[PDB]
């Protein structure tokens, strides 16, 4: 019943706070909306460095509102040359059931919340994803992410369509790291990812031996 | 820019009239619709609010009160989770099932009420 306006949230460290729009799409019943933050290990945290307000609020049917994400002074303890990962949670609370013998199911939504320090703020027309490197190895590719940002890879194929249609286990690369995935060998690799806005671009690679980079 | 949109209807699995004699092993389901405008992937996880009166091994369960439990399933799985994939834009359905009692049913019937959380983790 209670929906969110995006699939991930990027918190520009240069700002003090930001907001997310939520909506009670149910037209007959009022719902309560709980919001909270979890750290990188999905452990709920209530004392920072990032918080959500209000923790709970009421939404009349069809009502629109929002949740504010703010930082505390401890936000400075985080590394400033790379992103830190948090999770935003939104759980609804339907009104008690009016009928007898009922199992109520409440929806909850969890999305990745990327804290991006001002030191690594990007230019809205910048694509750090094309810095990724694919090294052919036994059984697949060793994917390198030399950037300070997390990268969510959703596709990897021999063609554009294969990269976006092909069955692939999604993996998210932490900043400045590498990960190895199993997959067939492709003469011209194509990789798909999800960017800041939910866009799903596809990257075409050119290989120099076992080393492949963006064309 | 926003993602898939689940139907807004309230999710209530209704078992209706139930007799203290023939109440256990009952079954009732609910269907949640999800519309995505782009190919997508969603992981669904059940979480328990009401604590289970009995033990059910690996199966997920919640408490319905008065000595009664319920084994909740998603898309036919009793494990506690499942993932749905959209190979293209469109609407896909997630079914929630609810089977009653289990173990040592030394109940004390009288209007059952319970609840669980259906979590959606988005990549």
């Amino acid at each position: 019943a209670v929906s969110l306006d995006r699939t991930r949230a990027v918190f520009d460290g240069s700002e003090k706070s930001m907001t997310l729009d939520i909506s009670n799409d149910n037209k007959q019943l009022p719902y309560l909306a709980q919001a909270w933050i979890e750290n990188e290990n999905q452990e709920k945290i209530i004392t920072g460095p990032v918080i959500a307000t209000p923790p709970v609020q009421r939404l009349e049917p069809g009502a629109k509102s929002m949740v504010r994400l703010s930082t505390t002074p401890d936000i400075s303890k985080l590394p400033q040359d790379r992103e830190s990962l948090f999770y935003f949670n939104l759980r609804e609370i339907p009104p008690r059931s009016e009928k007898a013998n009922v199992l109520q199911i409440a929806l909850q939504t969890k999305i990745k919340l990327f804290y991006r320090p001002a030191a690594i703020k990007t230019r809205p027309n910048e694509v750090w994803q094309d810095q990724l490197i694919l090294n052919k190895v036994s059984g697949g590719y060793r994917i390198e992410n030399p950037t300070p940002y997390y990268v969510t890879v959703i596709g990897l194929g021999g063609s554009e369509k294969q990269a976006e249609e092909g069955e692939f286990e999604t993996v998210m690369l932490s900043p400045r790291s590498e990960q190895t995935v199993k997959s067939a060998n492709y003469n011209t690799p194509y990789l798909s990812y999800i960017n800041d806005y939910g866009g799903r671009p596809v990257l075409s690679f050119i290989c120099n031996g076992s080393r492949c980079s963006v064309k | 820019i926003g993602g898939c949109r689940p139907s807004a209807q309230s999710l209530e699995i209704k078992h209706g009239d139930l007799s203290i004699n023939s109440a256990n092993n009952h079954y009732a389901a609910q269907t949640l619709s999800v519309s995505c405008d782009v190919p997508a992937n969603i992981r669904f996880m059940l979480l328990r609010n009401t604590t289970p009166t009995y033990s059910h091994g690996k199966k997920f369960s919640v408490g319905l009160g008065h000595g009664w439990d319920s084994i909740v399933s998603v898309n036919g799985v009793d494990t506690g989770e499942t993932t749905m994939r959209w190979y293209k834009a469109g609407t896909q359905n997630l079914t929630i099932g609810s089977r009653l009692y289990g173990e040592s049913s030394k109940i004390q019937p009288g209007v059952l009420s319970g609840s669980a959380t259906l979590l959606m983790i988005l990549p």
